[PDB]
DNA sequence: GGGTATTCGCCGTGTACCTCTCCT
RNA sequence: CGGAGAGGUA
DNA sequence: CATGACGGCGAATACCC
């Protein structure tokens, strides 16, 4: 049977990160650096 | 050993290749040379020319053509050396110790039986007459017809009505296994209690067909005979079909109706706007079927049936409540088959595929094997016989 | 004898030989290839009894 | 205009395009294959004929002596097609060659002869083709599959990647000879050129040049541009085209009349070289370390100091250059470089080069050639000239030529058969600039790259291989032998010719047993196009693009008809109109399209000319005067499908079947059907099995007339005439008077085949169509063949069928049959089955055929007579014996019917070894055979007698008329008397002793067919006698049977169901097969849907028609009705006028149609659905084709309309009779014990590794090891197994199988110490 | 373009084949799921699916040369109607490529089951509980955006 | 089908399975090339001893 | 003399069943 | 009855 | 003699220090 950008969350629900730190920005929204 | 490397005749008067003597002739001739060419004190060329020539000949003997070029018979094809007989496809291991042919077997073409239970197969009665003979010569000898083996032998080939009868009795619970080629997983052999039938064809339970991805354009299976106590066990045990409703894969149920079954049930729990008998209601199930059967309702009606559906308790028991259902004619039909203990939930609806499917499924998680299979036959029958009607 | 019945049976056969290999039925292909009662199974049993008399 | 014959049955066809060109006969590429093969030649160019004049002239390696071909003839076949397949010999003429051995005077002048003996000599026996395509080899009947190979000549590939590293595309080139050794270069990841000789290890490839004589400048001449470098005084300065520098960075800055363009760092582009179009600067200066990236091209000495200062090619540096310069030496040779498109892969080939001259290239080949030999100088100067400069051992063939240079760009078609220099040298010039980026790579798969070898061509190949096998000993006899007087028939052995050729038509892969099911089974076999054999693909190796539909295969292989399985898309099936070209490819057929106007002239395009026109596609409306009515026509230009306008389309196709083959052709409703489904339809209408009684399709494509009368399977009039005499075996007709040549009687005897076996064991047998008195024309159908209903290909049977599942009956394709089926014997069959039985010479003593057999009753052998041999039409059944047979050891070794064979005795054939006393039965049949030679001899006399005497009574009342002398004077006195003679006789001088050389034609053959029937035939070694009897026996269809529609729609009949079950309509009028619905939404074979609605449609003509002629109703009103019938349809291209046709022809036709009008639906130009509800209109049939059915069972009325009609059903030779076998107990193999295989031997059915998976995936380890020891090689376990089951014991006592056993011992064989441990 | 032309026309196709007009009790027009035997298959799940549906009665749609590029003008023709030549033609690349597959691939797929088979062979369960405490951790699978 | 024959051969012979299938247990056992072995078994050239 | 990229020879490539001819 | 070749069925 | 298979892998080879 086998035959041999930008990201967008598309339903309600809280954020979570991981492996993630908290910057100073210059407009204030968290870069990623890990 | 020369039994084991035997010339076959060929028309009596001449013998094909055995394509391993003739290695064996080719080593023995280069060493008598080597030798009489030893005890002669030769030239040292040709001597170390021979002794070339009888390693060339052994190593061919024993693997042909694993160095240089390969050594031919009379054909271009390769002689089959000592290492070829044990190795590969057609070597000893795979094709004489890993499988192998075996004694109490045949074949046929299949046919659907669509009036078989879920743990029969139709078997032809000349397979089955050729298939069970030491039994039917040992009952033959336990009632005295036959006083020797060449009489049982003979009342066997003459076919007499007695010898039928014995037939009858000998498989009346002597599962037999069913196979088709290829065999990808365990449940391409099951076992089935036979059914003798005429013809030659072997019948086979529709809703097997998936387990051994069968259809009936041309495919043939093989049957076997369980011979001991131990193996007739195993069969009924552990490979009886309604033993092995479940895929070992993934848990699902195997036995799901298909095609036809399937519209049968579906035109049967469909509902039309404004069919014959629309607003009637009913006493139940019973009266549903009459009014279909006499044409005074259709198949299709929306209509009101009193429908007493039983459900398990915290101990087990099935505490009835009975209801007016908005249903179906068809559905109320469909439920006198439904066995207690499932919601009358699970047919009042349009049952397709996925829904067959998880009707049996909750039959199963509620009522166990047994229920299952009695049900998933009457889903069977049910659907074969509104198809027709429809 | 698994890896020879498997496949490269003159390279394993030819390891076994050198290194005087030995063989316990232990495996389902060995007992198939013998002829025996396979250690699974309704066979499973069998075999137990036959490696607690030892 | 109709014939009287065709008036008969005329088939009303839907079809709407025109039919410009014919549908070619058939089966022409076997015939004219060899034909090509056999018939003379004296240009030389084809089969005999250039075989010998490409082996001859013989001569000595001294050459004194030499043997010289003159010509060849083919004799007279001893025995006929039938006498050799009775007798199991080959049908096959001798070769008979005149050769001329000539010696020369020892040391004459030169040349000059002392004797010539010329002598016809024989080289064998040539097996010839039948009318029909086919070879009768030992007796068989065998077709050689055509083969496709590619072709000869230089193929440009590469690798997409896939090799080394990424996406580094390594290039090639295979120059292949039809005969010789193979050449090929290549590109290694680094750039060097490298060469392989018969897929050898590769060497450099400027080895290949330096053997050529070519040195390392000529070869930098040959693949480089040399720049020159002209130094004045000082700066290096550098003489240039403009062009050169294109593409590269600005080394310098260029200079334009003493005034710079472009400095250095800008890199040049298109404008700048434009510039110097009126700036023509040749002398510029350059740096003097740019010399560094240079290579030296020429080898260069100094005045007279006599040291090499530089060789060719070399890296210049700059003390080489400083150096060089000192001496004076002006001028630098270079070779021009570029990254991109001019790479110095010869160079660098070079450099990589070990050799360095002719005898160092010479012995390096010759080491690769022949490793493990150490070469003299002559040895590799022969070598390396036999590879690809001899004739003898070289041949690129004509076509291999003609690709060749056309891949080359060359001019010239014709050529010499082996490699010149400039060829290698032009492969590999077109091999590096398609490295380049200058040219491209060839298609493998492409239709002109693969091309046709029928039989004529690889006879003529076998024989060529015979002949040069029968040339050595000749050659080797011829000088070594102090020959003197000795005729050229000493030399010539014609053992290895005939060796060869009987292997190549006996036992090649190719020289395939013949599929004779059905008559469309010999014309797919004779059509088939074959990827395997010698030369060609493996069916486990062959990858996926092989096996691909390629877009040259439109009109030439049909993209349908494929075996499935291993063998999918390398057997392939001829298109209808598609035929080789002279060069073997295949070439398909189109209009000329001339000024926007459609014209009839027809050419024949190959798959490399095809692709530069736009093609039309069938399915193109036109008018009256041939232009396009639209103005945007579909077209194919290049392999892709897009719209044009009508003056560019140069081609239309000629027909709307072109692309289909001719079993995809026989497929009504093609267009509907899915290709898959189509696929499975051909493949298996050619494994129908023939019916009691043919029956014509309802619903046909209008091709079955021409598979019919292709196939030769019927009885095709020579000659017009009319049907003087006609009876079930024969036909005799009475030829018209304008047909007769000279001196005949005009009389035309047709024999026809009745009831022998075909090569599948089908009953061939031919019935005539024609009755007494009818007149028939050249090409009419006398007698109609197996599966052939007046002419017509007949297969199946009209079933009427009912769409609706029925009570799981017709679950999973299972297939419902009604009981009338049965009992009207539709798809009853006859099977005709051959036993032999042969006494032979044993050791103790000879065996016995009699009547005397030990240990029988008397009753058991009432069937046989006095000699032992059963009674011509007896019945017989399973064990009954068929002759009796004793071996003195008596032991009985009689012949019995094998087991459920249960038949009729049809035919007994006895031959007898010379000096064998023949039997009583043996006497008796070959009295029989005498009588009827003499009969053969005596009615085939005395009715051409008639025919004479005929004729002689019309040229006797013609002239010379003498009314009295016609009674008063017989026959027999008009060729003696003496009288004197005028025109009355002097005519009669001519036509009477044609009839005179009658007595002197059939009694003088007499004696020589009476000695071929007393002959004593010769048979095996050790054979005394051979007895075979023919068992026909009827098969009536029965559940576990296979049928088929001819749309894919397969099935097993499950159930036979009673007349009175089966759905029913409101007349009462049961269906005869109920199929499933179900099967056809997802399978998309919709053209059995719309056939069953066609199908209806017909039968409701008939079913009027039939009305019409129960109430006896007027012609007219006949006349009327079916005129209306054929007037039907959307402008179809049929017209047929009944006004034409006489009363008597109307009611013949009509009595024809009575069971359904045929109707012609061809493959894509067939009737639409309008057409077909009109014509169910015409029957008063509705135009759903959906009837009310009622249950048989109940009465009651089924819910939906049913869809009900008439479906062409076909039984396949897939009986469940043949398939059925069980076996308990029975004989064994002999290494290992265990139980035999197949049906035929009674075998055990194979429990193979899957299943022992399965088993222990259930852990049922009993049953397992009883698959593995009581039920196969425990020898003492099944016989205790068997004796305990007697016993009523079901319990096994299993041991160690055999073949562990032999396994052990097998690996102690191979010396290695293998053994079981202690307990 | 092909394929939004391919995805409007099965969308009406599905909407006209999936729907019938019935009258009511009263004589008042009602939808109605249909009676259309081939789409009470589909939809049954007895046999066939939306593809062959528009196979049959929309239009083939696009199709694939033999190296896989999609060829540009798609079959528009549906198998009530009849293909021409060309379509025809046309998808026998496709079906030729898909037998093919099938007849290369069980090869493999036999293969790889015999290894599997050999490599887990003699594995059999021997014991009721060996008391170990790892464990592998199982989560529900979630590749982003979907379960 | 159980008795087995010997051959005494004239001259001594190598083993093939113990030659030719990689690794060459004779090669590895001795440090001499699987070349040499085959030029020196097959007559092609000498071993000192 | 030692590490590593390239080369060369070997290993493997679905099951079951059916028909025919031909083979020291 | 072993092998080879060819074809076919699922 | 055949020259239409190819991917994976380990031992041997060669190249580059
Ligand atoms: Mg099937």
């Amino acid at each position: 049977q086998l035959t041999m950008s930008s990201i967008q969350v598309k339903n309600k629900g809280s954020i979570k990160l991981s492996n993630v730190k908290s910057v100073v920005n210059s407009s204030g929204k968290l870069v990623i650096t890990s | 050993p020369p039994d084991l490397r035997p010339l076959v005749p060929l028309d009596g008067g001449r013998f094909a290749t055995s394509d391993l003597n003739d290695l064996y002739r080719r080593v023995i001739n280069r060493n008598n040379r080597l030798k009489r060419l030893l005890d002669l004190a030769a030239p040292d060329i040709i001597v170390r020319n021979e002794k070339r020539m009888l390693q060339e000949a052994v190593d061919a003997l024993l693997d042909n053509g694993r160095r240089g070029r390969a050594i031919t018979g009379s054909n271009k094809r390769p002689l089959k050396s000592l290492a070829d007989m044990i190795k590969g496809k057609q070597g000893r291991f795979r094709q004489n110790l890993l499988g192998k042919r075996v004694d109490y077997s045949g074949r046929s073409v299949i046919t659907v039986g669509p009036y078989l239970r879920l743990h029969q197969c139709g078997l032809p009665k000349k397979m089955a007459l050729e298939l069970f003979k030491p039994f039917i010569y040992g009952k033959l000898e336990l009632r005295g017809l036959a006083t020797t083996i060449k009489a049982a032998k003979k009342m066997v080939e003459r076919e007499e009505a007695v010898v039928w009868d014995i037939l009858d009795e000998v498989i009346r619970e002597h599962p037999v296994l069913l196979n088709r080629a290829p065999t990808l997983h365990r449940l391409g052999i099951q076992a089935f209690e036979p059914v003798l039938i005429e013809g030659k064809a072997i019948q086979l339970h529709p809703l097997v067909c998936a387990a051994y991805n069968a259809d009936f354009d041309g495919d043939q299976m093989a049957v076997h005979v369980p011979l001991t106590l131990e193996a007739q066990l195993e069969a009924r045990a552990l490979m009886m079909s309604t033993n092995n409703i479940l895929s070992p894969a993934n848990g699902e149920p195997i036995i799901v109706p298909s095609q036809d079954v399937v519209l049968g049930l579906y035109y049967m729990t469909r509902d039309c706007v404004n069919a014959k008998g629309e607003g009637m209601v009913l006493t139940g199930p019973k009266e549903a079927e009459r009014l279909y059967r006499s044409g005074l309702a259709s198949l299709h009606a929306r209509v009101k049936v009193r429908i007493t559906e039983y459900e398990k308790d915290a101990n087990g028991e099935l505490v009835a409540k009975t209801s007016l259902k908005d249903t179906t004619v068809g559905r109320a039909i469909l439920w006198m088959i439904v066995p207690k203990g499932l919601p009358y939930s699970i047919v009042n609806q349009a049952l397709g595929k996925k829904a067959i499917s998880k009707m049996l499924n909750t039959c199963y998680r509620i009522l166990g094997l047994k229920p299952t299979v009695i049900f998933a036959d009457q889903i069977m029958y049910t659907g074969f016989a509104y198809a027709a009607r429809s | 004898i698994s890896a020879a019945s498997f496949q490269e049976t003159t390279r394993v056969l030819t390891e076994a030989a050198v290194a005087g290999k030995r063989d316990e039925l232990r495996g389902l292909k060995e007992n198939v290839i013998v002829g025996r009662l396979i250690p699974a199974g309704t066979g499973y049993a069998y075999h137990q009894d036959r490696m607690r008399r030892r | 205009v109709y014939s009287y014959t065709e008036k008969k049955r005329i088939r009303k066809d839907f079809g709407k395009r025109p039919q410009v060109l014919d549908v070619p006969y058939l089966l022409s590429i076997q015939l004219d294959s060899f034909q090509k093969f056999i018939e003379q030649d004296p240009e030389g160019q084809y089969g005999l004929e250039a075989a010998f004049r490409s082996v001859f002239p013989i001569q000595s390696y001294s050459g004194n002596s030499e043997l010289q071909y003159v010509s060849y003839r083919l004799g007279e076949p001893v025995f006929d097609v039938q006498e050799c397949q009775i007798r199991g010999v080959t049908y096959s003429a001798p070769l008979r060659v005149k050769l001329r051995l000539v010696i020369y005077e020892r040391e004459a002048p030169e040349g000059t002869v002392k004797d010539i003996k010329e002598q016809e000599v024989y080289m064998g026996e040539i097996p010839l083709m039948t009318d029909n395509g086919t070879f009768v080899i030992n007796g068989t009947e065998r077709v050689i599959v055509s083969q496709l190979h590619r072709s000869p000549g230089v193929f440009f590939d590469s690798d997409k990647g896939k090799t080394h590293s990424s996406g580094k595309v390594l290039y090639n080139a295979r120059i292949i000879p039809y005969r010789g050794s193979w050449l090929d270069f290549e590109f290694d990841p680094k750039d060097n050129l490298f060469v392989r000789i018969d897929r050898r290890r590769k060497l450099p490839a400027t080895i290949i040049l330096r053997a050529l004589n070519y040195t390392t400048e000529q070869i930098l001449d040959l693949f480089f541009e040399k720049v020159i470098f002209e130094i004045r005084d000082n700066k290096l300065q550098m003489e240039l085209v403009p062009e050169r520098l294109r593409g590269e960075t600005a080394s310098f800055d260029i200079e334009a009349n003493g005034k710079v363009y472009v400095e250095k760092g800008r890199r040049i582009t298109a404008r700048h070289i434009r510039q110097l179009e009126k700036d023509d600067v040749k002398l510029i200066e350059v740096p003097v370390e740019y010399i560094a990236g240079k290579v030296v091209a020429k080898d260069y000495i100094d005045e007279s100091t006599g040291e090499l200062i530089c060789a060719a090619n070399m890296e210049l540096s700059l003390d080489l250059l400083a150096k060089l310069s000192q001496s004076g030496h002006k001028r630098i040779e270079t070779l021009f470089t570029n990254d991109l498109d001019h790479g110095p892969y010869i160079s660098e080939t070079l450099r990589v080069d070990p050799t360095n001259d002719r005898l160092s290239a010479l012995v390096e080949i010759y080491r690769m050639m022949r490793p493990g030999e150490p070469p003299t100088r002559e040895a590799a100067e022969s070598l390396f000239e036999n590879l690809f400069f001899s004739e003898d051992r070289y041949d690129l063939s004509a076509v291999g030529r003609m690709k060749f240079n056309r891949s080359l760009l060359r001019e010239e078609i014709e050529g010499s058969g082996i490699l010149s220099k400039d060829d290698i040298i032009d492969v590999m010039k077109k091999l590096i600039d398609i490295r380049n980026g200058k040219g491209e790579v060839d298609d493998i798969d492409h239709l002109g790259n693969r091309r046709i070898r029928s039989v004529g061509e690889m006879a003529e190949n076998q024989f060529r291989v015979g002949l040069v096998r029968v040339e050595r000993a000749v050659k080797e006899r011829l000088s070594l032998g102090d020959l003197d007087t000795l005729m050229p028939q000493d030399m010539i052995n014609a053992k290895p010719i005939s060796a060869a050729v009987k292997e190549f038509f006996g036992s090649s892969q190719l020289s395939q047993f013949m599929d004779q099911n059905n008559p469309l089974s010999e014309i797919t076999h004779k059509r088939r196009i074959s990827a395997l054999g010698p030369g060609g693909l493996t069916r486990e190796r062959a990858g996926f693009e092989v096996r691909d539909v390629h877009p040259t295969h439109y009109g030439r292989v049909c993209p349908i008809e494929t075996p499935e399985g291993p063998n999918i898309g390398l057997i392939n099936s001829l298109s209808v109109y598609a035929q080789t070209n002279e060069y073997g490819f295949l070439e398909t057929p189109y209009r000329k399209v001339t000024d926007g106007v459609v014209t009839d002239e027809i050419h024949y395009l190959s798959a490399i000319e095809e692709g530069n026109y736009v093609i039309a596609q069938a399915n193109s409306n036109l008018d009256e005067e041939g232009h396009f009515v639209e103005d945007l026509v579909t077209c194919r230009s290049k392999g892709e499908s897009s719209l044009f306008s009508r003056d560019q389309v140069d081609y239309m196709d000629v027909s709307t079947q072109q692309v289909v083959s001719v079993g995809a052709s026989l497929i009504p409703f093609l267009e509907h059907d899915d290709a898959n489904r189509a696929l499975m339809g051909a493949n298996m209408q050619r494994q129908a099995v023939p019916t009691l009684r043919a029956d014509k399709p309802l619903v046909g494509t209008g091709m079955e007339r021409a598979v019919a009368v292709d196939s030769g399977v019927t009885a095709v009039a020579k000659r017009g005439g009319v049907v003087q005499y006609v009876d079930a075996s024969r036909i005799v007709i009475k030829v018209n008077e304008d047909e007769m040549y000279p001196g005949e009687a005009g009389i035309d005897i047709y024999n026809l085949t009745k009831y022998t076996r075909s090569n599948q064991n089908t009953c061939i047998n031919q019935m005539p169509c024609v009755s007494l008195g009818e007149p028939v024309e050249r090409g009419d159908v006398l007698a109609d063949g197996p599966s052939t209903d007046l002419g017509e290909l007949a297969l199946g049977q009209n079933m009427r069928v009912a769409f609706m599942p029925w009570n799981g009956y017709n679950f999973e394709d299972s297939i419902l049959v009604s009981e009338r089926v049965v009992q009207e014997d539709r798809f009853t069959t006859i099977h005709i089955q051959e036993l032999a039985c042969v006494s032979r010479d044993t050791k103790l003593g000879p065996e016995e055929i009699t009547a005397d057999i030990p240990n029988v009753g008397e009753a058991a052998l009432s069937k046989l007579d006095e000699s032992g041999i059963v009674y011509i039409g007896a019945e017989v059944t399973g064990g009954d014996i068929l002759v009796g047979k004793v071996t003195p050891k008596v032991k009985d070794s009689s012949l019995r019917v094998p087991n459920g064979v249960s038949g009729t005795v049809i035919d007994v054939q006895v031959f007898t070894r010379d000096g064998v006393e023949k039997d009583k039965r043996a006497l008796e049949i070959e009295e029989m055979q005498l009588k009827q030679a003499k009969k053969d001899l005596s009615e085939e006399l005395q009715i051409l007698e008639a025919g004479l005497f005929s004729r002689i009574r019309a040229v006797l009342v013609a002239g010379g008329v003498e009314a009295e002398k016609l009674d008063k004077l017989p026959r027999d006195r008009w060729l003696e008397l003496g009288l004197t003679d005028e025109e009355k006789q002097n005519q009669l001088e001519q036509l009477a002793e044609q009839y005179d050389e009658l007595k002197h034609e059939f009694e003088k053959k007499l004696e020589a067919k009476r000695r071929k029937i007393t002959q004593g035939d010769d048979l095996a070694p050790g054979v005394l006698k051979i007895v075979k009897v023919y068992l026909a026996v009827k098969r009536r269809i029965q559940p576990g049977d296979k049928m088929a529609g001819r749309h894919g729609n397969k099935g097993v009949i499950s159930k036979i169901n009673p007349i009175e079950d089966m759905p029913y309509d409101e007349n009462g009028t049961p269906v005869d097969i109920v199929l499933n619905p179900l099967g056809v939404p997802s399978r998309m074979n919709i053209g059995q849907i719309l056939e069953t609605h066609l199908g209806m449609a017909a039968k409701g003509i008939g079913d009027k028609i039939n009305a019409m002629l129960k109430q006896q109703q007027e012609v007219a009103k006949l006349r009327e009705f079916i005129q209306r019938a054929y007037d039907l349809g959307a402008d179809v291209r049929q017209k047929v006028d009944l006004s034409t046709f006489s009363d008597e022809e109307v009611m013949r036709l009509a009595e024809n149609l009575r069971k359904g009008m045929p109707i012609a639906t061809p493959v894509f130009d067939g009737a639409k659905e309008a057409e077909i509800k009109e014509l169910l209109k015409l029957g008063d049939l509705p135009t759903s084709g959906q009837i009310r059915l009622y249950d048989g069972r109940t009465g009651e009325q089924f819910e939906r309309p049913v869809t009900v009609g008439y479906m062409y059903m076909l039984k396949l030779n897939h009986l469940v009779d043949d398939k059925m076998h069980a076996r308990s107990t029975g004989s064994y193999s002999l290494v290992t014990q265990q139980p035999l295989g197949g049906k035929a031997q009674f075998g055990g059915q194979r429990f193979g590794e899957m299943e022992v998976w399965a088993l222990e995936a259930y852990g049922a380890a009993y049953t397992l090891q009883e698959m593995l020891t009581v039920k196969s090689d425990d020898v003492n376990g099944r016989t205790k197994m068997y004796k305990n089951i007697v016993d009523g014991n079901h319990q096994m006592e299993p041991g160690m199988p055999e073949s562990f056993n032999v396994l052990l011992k097998e690996i102690r064989s191979l010396g290695i110490n293998i053994e079981l441990e202690d307990e | 373009i092909w394929a939004a032309a391919n995805d409007r026309v099965s969308k009406a196709m599905m909407d006209n084949l999936q729907t019938e007009t019935v009258i009511n009790r009263d004589g008042q027009e009602e939808k109605q799921v249909s009676f259309n035997s081939i789409y009470m298959m589909a939809d049954s799940g007895a046999r066939g699916s939306a593809a062959q549906i528009r196979q049959l009665a929309g239009m083939r749609g696009l199709m694939a040369k033999p190296d896989g590029s999609i060829i540009e003008t798609p079959i528009t023709a549906n198998f009530r109607e009849g293909l021409n030549v060309l379509q025809y033609f046309i998808s026998t690349h496709g079906a030729r490529k898909g037998l093919a597959d099938t007849a290369l691939k069980t090869a493999n797929s036999g293969y790889l089951t015999r290894r599997l088979v050999d490599v887990a062979q003699d594995l059999v369960v021997t014991e009721d509980d060996c008391g170990t405490h790892e464990g592998i951790m199982m989560t529900p699978v979630i590749e982003g955006g979907d379960v | 089908r159980e008795r087995m024959g010997h051959i005494e051969l004239a001259s001594p012979t190598a083993h093939i399975w113990f030659l030719k299938s990689l690794p060459s247990r004779i090669g590895l056992l001795l440090d001499m090339p699987l070349r040499d072995i085959e030029r020196v078994l097959y007559f092609e050239s000498y071993v000192v001893i």
